């Protein structure tokens, strides 16, 4: 049961983010390339086809706190989105409402979180929600 | 149920016989993770500073090399903005005969003798090559700013 410490896990995620995964529909990287603490990340999700999110690039802020990956990261959309589990005024992702966060396991990662959010954009309860105008972002 | 003898040994020998200029202490939750402080070596622009380094012994150690990174900002052509280094003996030249100790005093040697000529040197290397006096003064400036507390 050898645990990889936070900082070395995040170094692994940095390398994976640079290499990219799958079809490139999610990506992640450090927000500040001088942040030795590896805390603040930028996430990207391409809205999936045949949903009201299609043909939009969503930017997110992902924060990996001191207990990551034992604890989930905090996530917020910067790009405005109407989606169950996302506060529609602030962009904050409610952990209790997104299963990967609510049921977080230490094997998960930033990639997993972003892939889950993209999968949930295809859900019946999200894919037909009418969206805010393209390109708008929340304040803060 | 526990750690390999080798790791028990290397740890205990570290606390009994530290490398001069290097403090190295295991983490309070993870017996494979160490918090290291390296003193800037004598006669370098890092002298008088103290530099945090973290070290991790992965599952396959010593088959696999230890992982290291600096966690104090440092101006050096072989240590990048995130504290990463490319030390031969941590990759291509790693072998189980080498120990943690070899790695630590080797990192101290790197601080003592920067190598801006390395293929994998970071973007600070050009200044080190072409205006070494200024690069060394900047290394001293960053030691004052980031490595004295
Ligand atoms: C390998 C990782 C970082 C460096 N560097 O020279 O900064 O080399």
């Amino acid at each position: 049961g050898v645990k990889v410490p936070r900082n070395f896990r995040l170094l692994e995620e940095l390398e994976e983010g640079q290499k990219g995964v799958g079809d490139g529909t999610v990506s992640w990287g450090l927000e500040d390339d001088e942040d030795m603490t590896l805390t603040r990340w930028t996430g990207m999700i391409i809205g999936p086809p045949r949903t009201n999110y299609e043909n939009r690039i969503y930017s997110l802020k992902v924060e990996c706190g001191p207990k990551y990956p034992e604890a989930p990261p905090s996530v917020r959309f910067v790009t405005k989105i109407n989606m169950n589990g996302i506060n529609n005024s602030s962009g904050m992702v409610d952990a209790r409402s997104i299963p990967v966060l609510a049921k977080w396991q230490n094997s998960y990662s930033i990639k997993v979180v972003l892939q889950e959010l993209r999968r949930l954009m295809m859900s019946k309860e999200n894919m037909k929600l009418p969206q805010p105008p393209e390109g708008q972002t929340y304040n803060n | 149920a526990g750690l390999p003898r080798r790791i028990i040994k290397e740890t205990q020998r570290l606390l009994a016989e530290p490398v001069p200029g290097i403090k190295a202490e295991p983490d309070e939750s993870n017996a494979r993770y160490f918090h290291v402080v390296i003193a800037g070596p004598q006669d370098s622009p890092f002298e008088g500073g103290t530099f945090k380094l973290e070290l991790f012994l992965p599952e396959e150690y010593p088959m696999a090399a230890p992982k290291v990174r600096f966690m104090t900002k440092i101006y050096h052509p072989n240590v990048d903005k995130l504290g990463r280094i490319c030390l031969d003996i941590l990759k291509d030249k790693w072998s189980p005969a080498l120990q943690i100790r070899t790695v630590l005093l080797s990192i101290q040697a790197l601080l003592s003798a920067p190598n801006p000529d390395d293929p994998l040197a970071n973007d600070v290397a050009e200044q080190w090559k072409t205006n070494e006096a200024q690069a060394i003064e900047t290394a001293r400036a960053w030691t004052r700013l980031y490595a004295m507390n």
